């Protein structure tokens, strides 16, 4: 039987077959609810839309994420996304094919519980496995060393492994990501005088911030170029005709991910997050971390993070190593393309949960036969 | 063709940053070729492009209190503005519509020394000559016993706060 | 339309004159010392030289040169009638679509070929959908015809203004244009009010 | 009123149907006010004549387009409000910021007083002079715009779905004339 | 040299001086245009009305608000409210006396641009300085700790302060205030018959909203209350003489700063505004600031609106949170009040903004320099 992958992740669910190269179904894990009164009687008027329906009728609609940081807080919200993502947008059974989920570390445990109840209850399967986003980024990356930072729309975790063997208590995470860079777009962007405060204007900010921003090199230098000329300023369409033209907040916004002090959080950047997870481990392997950086997530999808990325690393390693930031262009779907590994692998057909483990053990066999 | 006239002015001007075009760039036919700007040139020109684009008294002195408790005292004093021997009445006479938390806990705060009221209270002749921190310590000098007195107000002011909170905690439970 | 009517050029030569020989020996000692030439996008910003005492701008000091010495300078802004109706852009996916057109009229004239015959009476297929493609071939060659007129006037203005096609943003062009002809009425107004006030 | 600048009186109520029927037959609206106002102030081209059911026979000139004007100008009868072309642009612009390349397409006119003939090309002019560039301005004036209202009663009624909306005998002596409120709109 | 405060609210310009309780200028910001044939030649015949002139010559008068929502739109009109409020009102040189100003939190910046370059070349001052209307409200209300509601005619902003630390990061702006309630009761008074359309007739509703309005403890008791029987009715005086009776709507029209849904507004209330600008801070100053929410503005003057913010907000905090609602008498005026505190301090002459360092660093400095 072939298999599923579906990373449910904060912004965006990838859910595929095995063996496959791309994902099938990439939509947005948002769920709609209409915040008007309905005067036309009849014409299919449902009371929810989940995915690209609601991106497409969100001008009337409140739309909620299921997931916040990782953490699913809705969980009839997010059973509607796993019955939209199975029945809707890849039309298959779950009773008749197995299913690999991603998860981030350090996450609460009833989460992991719930997602198992859900997943063996209601959409119950023949079997399912749970497992780590960093390890399916570094099957990806086609090596079996290397330290991952991987950022999706919530969760920014840095996990090394080397050998196959991942040090646990050098795992750090952040959270902060895609989301908290959307808000304080948000923020930022009523400065030049734009305004948006529904969830429907937060996908045109989500969408200003995948086609214009980028990291700048030098943020000073940037800045100081930004000040000066406005060579660096760039312009968009809303979806009513209106032209809008920004400035340094290109820039800006992304920079919150090496300078997490705009939005208040005490905690460091992701590139000293990166060092002091390299430096927490064993000191024969860091040169052996020093060299195989590996990027994956869409949030690392910006065309001036690797040079930045190796800039920051390197002025904080030693200088006789070499830095090397493996940034692939295929990075933003590449979790989903680890578990194409790993669904295909055949060692890996003794590593499932099936239905009888989990009626004999109730669900505590996912904390021991996961990671 | 032939280089533009390099002028050398005595004053330095403001001027437009604009993006040059150099000979280089220049084509046979552009405009800038047939340019001949200097019929507009003037020496009044000149002269008009160089005219045209070229009590409080806060010391203080403080003769008993020190620089930090002068501040945080008249801090606290303007944002307040009651008259001081006002402050002393409603105090001595425990009026409870005007007097709060807040309020109290502000002033115990920023409440000096009992030696260093004790001092301001040595010198009530000079009172107008002193500082408006300094004026204020005076007239909380003008009571003795500080730090006993303090904390029987401060009981006293807490107790109707105490009551209203403990009363209704029991007859819920009861 | 619009490259039939593009055909005349010049208007503009007396102020630019001015504004250089005025803006060179602001900007003498500085990088832009002895610039043969300046941005006509860039006069909206004529306006944000201020003077020291930030009274007058350079926007009001030609303004003020103009009513003093050269009183024919100023009748500018009124030769300027197709600046404000010359900012918009309209090219590249005409193509895509005319072959995007080619193609699927090309698809249905197949699959005319390749029906069978009508077993039915209400089966009008044949007699209509044949009228369609001799309709549509006739109008695809009416917008091939005017697309190629399109292109070939596209072209003669490619000789006569002597650029290849790379040049666009003339919606930026114009508009700064259109916003100098209006801070220009502004300055000539504002120092006629400064010298009634004076009065 | 401005039918007496022209030495016709009309004050009572039996003459207000037949200023009504002036209204509805030699009425229009101008595509451009001042442009058609200095056509009618230069040659006598607009004017047109009616003839009264006593015989008489009256002839009128800007007052053709003098009088739908109004919609479009409330400020001839002593209004505040603005014009309708601005009214319906201020209804767009109070709406979501999504829904508005929708609404723009899809300018719904009904009623009669939509019925003189340059109404749609004065309202496409006016709100494509509003409107970003980008838009596509289209006005949807059917020729049956009188009745459609009563047409779209004739929609609704008719409908399978509206049987279990309407609002009883029985519910109306349950909650009194008041469960009109809870029911409608 | 006696400084000034001038808070430019977006319904009433208030101005005084410094030093002084009561703030001396308290007049509404509209500037009037007659909409009528003029026909008795001379008799001083003004084109333009400022102020409480304005206010007598209304029922000839189209009455326009330079000032939406914190956002000033028409300019040459501002500068008109700032020529009445300098020159007839207070009749004081504004080039002889320093001029605090106050501003709504998260303004756009050009409306700081516009208001730096004015005052500092039309009415050109020796110094002047732009500030934070709800630290103005913290120092009226005699403490240092505390979270601010400042509810204005446009802007209703909640500002969390520990220790004289502001947290930018849970600044929270709501465009929900005294004119959306004023709109709201004159799209509700046509129930009951009563039309009121023009811009004269938007007097005599927010009139009859402070007069007559309050806000109810328990919404629904209060509608079944008020349905039942006829004793909350309340009648009122028009100016021609017709007497009108509302019952419900005097509770109805501040309801929706509890529930925004009823203007079509996605965003919450205020007190999940207050809640979640205190779950924004962190930990060890929440319950410093449970016990003290301190309300200003004259949005907050209705006489319900304190226990209903209470019981709201105790509803939503834990149960072991001691809720105190400040809320003084003098809460309209007390921004103004705070103005008198702040201009009134001798470490805050340092502070100024002065002409020199306007004319060194363009009119850029206003962000360098202020919050
Ligand atoms: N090309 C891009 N440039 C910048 N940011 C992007 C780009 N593509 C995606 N993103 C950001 O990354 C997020 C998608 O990453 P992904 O890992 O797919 O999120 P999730 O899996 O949680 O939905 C989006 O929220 C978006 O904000
Ligand atoms: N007694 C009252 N009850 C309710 N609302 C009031 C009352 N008095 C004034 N208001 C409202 O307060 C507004 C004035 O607030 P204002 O002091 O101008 O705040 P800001 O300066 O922040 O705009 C007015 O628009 C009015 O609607
Ligand atoms: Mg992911
Ligand atoms: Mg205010």
């Amino acid at each position: 039987t072939t298999a599923l992958v579906c990373d449910n992740g904060s912004g965006l669910v990838k859910a595929g077959f095995a063996g496959d190269d791309a994902p099938r179904a990439v939509f947005p894990s948002i769920v709609g609810r209409p915040r008007h009164q309905g005067v036309m009687v009849g014409m299919g008027q449902k009371d929810s839309y989940v995915g690209d329906e609601a991106q497409s009728k969100r001008g009337i609609l409140t739309l909620k994420y299921p997931i916040e940081h990782g953490i699913i807080t809705n969980w009839d919200d997010m059973e509607k996304i796993w019955h939209h993502t199975f029945y809707n947008e890849l039309r298959v059974a779950p009773e008749e094919h197995p299913t690999l989920l991603t998860e981030a570390p350090l996450n609460p445990k009833a989460n992991r519980e719930k997602m198992t109840q859900i997943m063996f209850e209601t959409f119950n399967v023949p079997a399912m496995y749970v497992a780590i986003q960093a390890v399916l980024s570094l099957y990806a990356s086609g090596r079996t060393t290397g330290i991952v930072l991987d950022s999706g729309d919530g969760v920014t975790h840095n996990v090394p492994i080397y050998e196959g063997y991942a040090l646990p208590h050098a795992i750090m995470r952040l959270d902060l990501a895609g989301r908290d860079l959307t808000d304080y777009l948000m923020k930022i962007l009523t400065e030049r005088g734009y305004s948006f405060v529904t969830t429907a204007e937060r996908e045109i900010v989500r969408d200003i911030k995948e086609k214009l921003c980028y990291v700048a090199l030098d943020f000073e230098n940037e800045m100081a170029t930004a000040a000066s000329s406005s060579s660096l300023e760039k312009s968009y369409e809303l979806p009513d005709g209106q032209v809008i033209t920004i400035g340094n907040e290109r820039f800006r916004c992304p920079e919150t991910l090496f300078q997490p002090s705009f939005i208040g959080m005490e905690s460091a950047g992701i590139h000293e997050t990166t060092y002091n997870s390299i430096m927490k481990c064993d000191i024969d392997i860091r040169k052996d971390l020093y060299a195989n950086n590996v990027m994956s997530g869409g949030t690392t999808m910006y065309p001036g993070i690797a040079d930045r990325m190796q800039k920051e690393i390197t002025a904080l390693a030693p200088s006789t190593m070499k830095i090397k930031i493996i940034a692939p262009p295929e990075r933003k779907y590449s979790v989903w393309i680890g578990g194409s590994i790993l669904a295909s692998l055949s060692t890996f057909q003794q590593m499932w949960i099936t239905k009888q483990e989990y009626d004999e053990a109730g669900p505590s066999i996912v904390h021991r036969k996961c990671f | 063709l032939t280089p533009k006239k390099v002028y050398k002015p005595e004053v330095q001007l403001r001027r437009p940053n604009w993006s040059k075009f150099v000979a280089e760039d220049l084509s046979q036919d552009c405009f800038w070729t047939k340019v001949k700007e200097d019929r507009f040139e003037n020496n009044e020109l000149f002269a008009k492009l160089t005219l045209a684009f070229s009590q409080k008294k806060k010391v203080k002195e403080l003769k008993v209190l020190d620089s930090k408790t002068a501040q945080n005292l008249s801090i606290f004093l303007g944002s307040f503005r009651m008259p001081y021997q006002e402050i002393k009445n409603v105090i001595l006479e425990v009026n409870e519509a005007v007097l709060t938390e807040s309020m109290i806990q502000n002033l115990i705060k920023q409440m000096p020394e009992p030696e260093q009221l004790k001092m301001l209270s040595e010198l009530k002749e000079e009172y107008d000559d002193l500082a408006e921190s300094e004026q204020f310590g005076v007239v909380m000098g003008t009571v003795p016993r500080l730090r006993p007195r303090l904390n029987a107000i401060l009981f006293k002011l807490q107790f109707s706060e105490q009551v209203e909170n403990i009363k209704p905690e029991i007859v819920s439970v009861t | 339309a619009a490259c039939e009517e593009l055909r005349k050029s010049e208007n503009f030569s007396s102020l630019l004159e001015l504004t250089l020989l005025v803006g060179n020996y602001m900007n003498a000692g500085s990088r832009n010392a002895g610039a043969f030439g300046f941005n006509i996008s860039f006069l909206c910003k004529l306006r944000d030289t201020k003077s020291a005492d930030q009274k007058m701008t350079l926007l009001h000091f030609l303004a003020e040169l103009c009513e003093n010495d050269h009183p024919e300078v100023l009748k500018f802004p009124d030769e300027l009638a197709h600046v404000e109706k010359a900012s918009r852009v309209s090219a590249e996916n005409l193509q895509k679509s005319l072959d995007q057109m080619k193609k699927q009229i090309a698809d249905v004239e197949r699959d005319v070929q390749n029906f069978p015959a009508a077993t039915d009476e209400k089966d009008k297929f044949v007699e209509k959908m044949t009228s369609f493609v001799k309709d549509a071939q006739e109008q695809y060659n009416k917008l091939r015809m005017m697309h190629s007129n399109m292109e070939t006037l596209y072209k003669e203005l490619g000789d006569y203004f002597v650029f290849d096609p790379k040049k666009l943003s003339v919606e930026e062009f114009f508009m700064d244009l259109h916003n100098f002809r209006n801070m220009f009425l502004q300055a000539v107004k504002e120092n006629q009010k400064r010298r009634e006030t004076e009065e």
